[PDB]
RNA sequence: UGCCUGGCGGCCGUAGCGCGGUGGUCCCACCUGACCCCAUGCCGAACUCAGAAGUGAAACGCCGUAGCGCCGAUGGUAGUGUGGGGUCUCCCCAUGCGAGAGUAGGGAACUGCCAGGCA
RNA sequence: GUAACGGAGGAGCACGAAGGUUGGCUAAUCCUGGUCGGACAUCAGGAGGUUAGUGCAAUGGCAUAAGCCAGCUUGACUGCGAGCGUGACGGCGCGAGCAGGUGCGAAAGCAGGUCAUAGUGAUCCGGUGGUUCUGAAUGGAAGGGCCAUCGCUCAACGGAUAA
RNA sequence: AACCCGAUGCAAACUGCGAAUACCGGAGAAUGUUAUCACGGGAGACACACGGCGGGUGCUAACGUCCGUC
RNA sequence: GCGGGGUGGAGCAGCCUGGUAGCUCGUCGGGCUCAUAACCCGAAGGUCGUCGGUUCAAAUCCGGCCCCCGCAACCA
């Protein structure tokens, strides 16, 4: 009665901390906001986080809920 | 109005002495009176809920809010969002007028009235009572009554405990057995 | 209060057998005559064996 | 808790303004007083402020907690901002409805020359 | 025969049985029977040992079973080939690591407990040792 | 169950959009203001057969 | 300069709760009215407006207090990369990395900008 | 990223609002009191804190809610697209920003469908509408092209044939 | 005997914790016949085997079977 | 292995497409008869194999567990 699975979706972090990226570059693919958009980072309809400016990827924990945020530090 | 005037003129002084309250703000106040009719029969007939609403309107002097089932219940054969009751919230002047009318006229008109229970406080100083017949209220006309409808009356108070709540009602000489 | 949605509510005179007269706002409109009120009701006013029976009926 | 409800109501717009990096005109309203602060994009520095608790504004007002007082504060905060050279700001109603006193303050600030 | 009343899943990966045990102390009684070897204890084995020690103490004192068989073991029927899906659940085991206190006893003399545990140990596939409660 | 329909421009350009509709639940004709690229204006578009 | 209060932040429990005490000049809150502006699927409860008779009761703030939450070593233990070994379903040795839990202990936040009251 | 006739479940849709935006709101469950009314209806208060909710599986999300209610609406826009993800390829996905025109909002803004991830079918052939293209001597026309769109449980789902 | 409280275990599809490694990026030195990448000519190959380590399956059966990695 | 079942005492419906147990016989009470049968009138009797699951709600849908049928159980 088993024998089924779906195709792997290649989610996860595409650009890690300190990596230089061009504007538009996808930083993380995810289901829901496991990571939240910080400064110079946009959130797509599928919760993809992407660079809105050229710069270095920066991961940070912030706010009362200690949520993880991704920001781009301008070069 | 009169009962509100009475509250300020007499009730506050009696309660202040009784409980040795430090401040007037400590003295219990009647926040609101809510009149509710649970019209289960409404599911069969929509008109019955409308008639119940009209009765509640006449007693309250205020257009009732229709209430609907929070969740589906198989036992009562009700689905969520189906209108099964009506309520009115009385505050300020309208509340005091109703409170007066209830004590002065409606409560005496209750059949075989032997006083109201003093054990009907919820533990937080709020008093709830049920009216078996809408006839007791003078606004309703016995001749034009299609069906006998009861209602449940709750008096919400700022009283911290039942003792403070009963004292407040007693100050107004609310009838208690 | 919202306008045009509520029952007409006006002061009316309520008269009782005891002679207590009360002017109250109501939807009733017409003046009311009451059989009883808080003033005259028995409960409010406070107006509300076998061995004795045997002795009375069969006193010898 | 009315305050907590109001803060919740204010949060979405405040987070948006911070993300935009806008200079913010924050209004606080109490029954007796109204306050206006122009806060820098960082949110930790007040550039200019005006309130009915200030004597200069208060002395000219009959009551500090009405629409006329609100208009006075709006004019005052804007004039001080213009001297500072702020000019462009975003209005933060701070969870209060954009109506009545809050609206009167905003309209006065716009009339004075603050852009929003 | 101990068995979970219900489980989220019917079948379980074989897994491995490495490491030292948790629950290495006598926690409920005076005396305990501790595993010195690694292995699986079937529900039937646990029951056999329980009956042996209970009879030896003649319904005196109290016995605790510290292990519960919550791991389902499947088997394929005879003359079935490989494949065609995982086998059917046949029995339940508890995984035992060295140091695990299997049973505890109280309300009996030590000599009686030692005899009872010896009788129980003869039913078990793992080497065991008698232990007593300690202050620390 | 949902059926394909056309939304036809009121401008007379002949430009159309396509969408689906549940005709049984919603018999009434769908009408929306949509951009007509031919006239380059938002105009009323009215439901028609696909 | 200090104290007190309000607003906006940093920070995100060593910062939160509980418990006890405490504050109204100002501020804040409750509060007083509502024809209004505006509002209630009914209700001036809320929202809103016009105010200031009363009270800090509640709320809130502040202070105290480990019953809690929370933080938390040292040492040991588990695991593990590389190389080697055994009695090899699992371990051991050399070397490097080294938890989790628990223990001692800590802990009743700290801090920036602006405004007002007071000294 | 990763196989097995390994272990477990779902899809082949739905929705003109269940989409956009503005404003507002916050759950389950239990206890106490209350006409009919009971284990369970509606009402009041308390405890509790999402143990609820999310159109539909599971997982990850969600209070600034992504959950719930109301007003106004058609951005479920058209042309494009820096840059990037994922694929042997065909493809598939995310996307600031630009132009035109639009909705909501006082404004900052937000909107190129829906919390996200299933809801699907190449090419050929042919149909329908449109069109500064083509038009076999020439003007037309037919037919073709281009743009929009329609017809496969071709489900053995990269589909040997119409059979 | 629910619930709750104290004590005790268990989990591939539990997580109020959490390594080693591995992987991505940056910098620097030494070493290495550019060991790298792109484009173009020519392929072969797409039956793998055993051993170690981590696992599914099988009986922690198989010189069994199916993956990862050396 | 793949299918079809299990519903008043009996034999059959209802399931598909949840909410809303029928038919014939039998049983019971009354009547007709000298009496019995036949016949006539009136009435009762399955909460759906047995648990679980889903659902506001289960004969109905899902999954066992038991039972009872049918088909299959092969080629060297
Ligand atoms: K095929
Ligand atoms: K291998
Ligand atoms: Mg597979
Ligand atoms: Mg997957
Ligand atoms: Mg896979
Ligand atoms: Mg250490
Ligand atoms: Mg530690
Ligand atoms: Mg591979
Ligand atoms: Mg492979
Ligand atoms: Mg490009
Ligand atoms: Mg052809
Ligand atoms: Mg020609
Ligand atoms: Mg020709
Ligand atoms: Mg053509
Ligand atoms: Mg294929
Ligand atoms: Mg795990
Ligand atoms: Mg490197
Ligand atoms: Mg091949
Ligand atoms: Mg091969
Ligand atoms: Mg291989
Ligand atoms: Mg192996
Ligand atoms: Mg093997
Ligand atoms: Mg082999
Ligand atoms: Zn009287």
């Amino acid at each position: 009665r088993n024998g089924r699975d779906s195709e792997a979706k290649r989610l996860g972090v595409k650009r890690f901390g300190g990596e230089s990226v061009l504007a538009g570059s996808i930083i993380v693919r995810q289901r829901g906001t496991k990571f939240h958009a910080g400064a110079n980072v946009g959130c797509g309809r599928d919760h993809t986080l992407f660079a809105k400016a050229d710069g270095k990827v920066k991961f940070e924990v912030k706010g009362p809920k200690n949520r993880k945020f991704i920001s781009i530090e301008a070069e | 109005a009169k009962l509100h005037d009475y509250y300020k003129d007499e009730v506050v002084k009696k309660l202040m002495t009784e409980f040795n309250y430090n401040s007037v703000m400590q003295v219990p106040r009647v926040e609101k009176i809510t009149l509710n009719m649970g019209v289960g029969e409404a599911i069969a007939d929509k008109k019955l809920l409308d008639n119940a609403a009209a009765d509640l309107a006449a007693i309250s002097g205020q257009k009732p809010l229709i209430t609907k089932a929070r969740k589906s219940v198989a036992g009562f054969k009700i689905r969520q969002g189906y209108p099964i009751g009506c309520k009115v919230t009385l505050r300020g002047e309208r509340m005091w007028e109703f409170f007066e009318r209830l004590i002065t006229i409606a409560v005496p008109r209750i059949r075989d009235f032997r006083g109201l229970s003093a054990k009907s406080f919820d533990g937080r100083g709020n008093y709830s009572m049920g009216v078996r017949e809408q006839i007791i209220f003078p606004e309703i006309d016995y001749d034009k009554v299609d069906r006998v409808r009861g209602l449940d009356i709750t008096i919400t108070t700022t009283a911290k405990s039942d003792e403070e709540g009963r004292a407040l009602l007693a100050a107004f000489d609310f009838p208690f057995r | 209060m919202k306008k045009d949605i509520h029952p007409k509510y006006e002061e009316i005179t309520a008269s009782c057998s005891c002679g207590n007269v009360m002017k109250i706002r109501s939807t009733v409109g017409h003046d009311l005559n009451l059989d009883v009120c808080s003033k005259c009701h028995p409960f409010f006013t406070g107006k509300q064996g076998r061995v004795d029976r045997f002795n009375k009926r069969f006193n010898i | 808790d009315k305050k907590s409800a109001r803060i919740r109501r204010a949060t979405r717009a405040r987070r948006k303004l911070q993300e935009l990096g806008a200079t913010r005109l924050v209004v606080h309203r109490t029954p007796r007083h109204i306050y206006a602060q122009v806060i820098a994009p960082n949110g930790s520095e007040v550039l200019v402020a005006a309130s009915t608790v200030e004597k200069a504004i208060a002395e000219q007002l009959k009551y500090t907690g009405n629409k006329d007082a609100a208009a006075a504060v709006g004019k005052a905060v804007a004039e001080r901002a213009l001297e500072k050279g702020i000019k462009d700001v975003s209005f933060d109603r701070s969870g209060f409805q954009y109506h009545g006193r809050v609206q009167a303050l905003a309209d006065a600030a716009r009339e004075a020359g603050l852009q929003f | 025969m101990l068995q979970p009343k219900r489980t989220k899943f019917r079948k379980m990966h074989k897994g491995r049985n490495r490491g030292l045990a948790q629950g290495t102390d006598v926690s409920f009684g005076s005396f305990g029977l501790k595993a010195v070897g690694r292995g699986r204890l079937t529900a039937r084995q646990i029951e056999a040992a329980r009956r042996a020690m209970t009879r030896a103490v003649k319904r005196q004192g109290k016995i605790w079973i510290r292990v519960f068989p919550d791991k389902p073991i499947t088997e394929k029927p005879l003359a079935v080939r490989m494949g065609k899906g995982k086998g059917n659940v046949e029995y339940w085991v508890a995984l035992i690591q060295p140091g695990k206190v299997l049973y505890e006893m109280d309300g009996v003399p030590e000599e009686l407990a030692r005899e009872a545990f010896k009788l129980a140990a003869a039913k078990l596939p793992i080497k065991t040792t008698f232990v007593t409660k300690t202050v620390m | 169950i949902r059926e394909k329909i056309k939304l036809v421009s009121s401008a007379g350009t002949g430009h159309f959009y396509t969408t689906t509709k549940n005709k049984r639940t919603k018999p009434e004709k769908l009408e929306l203001k949509k951009f007509d690229p031919v006239v380059r204006q938002h105009v009323i578009y009215k439901e028609a057969k696909i």
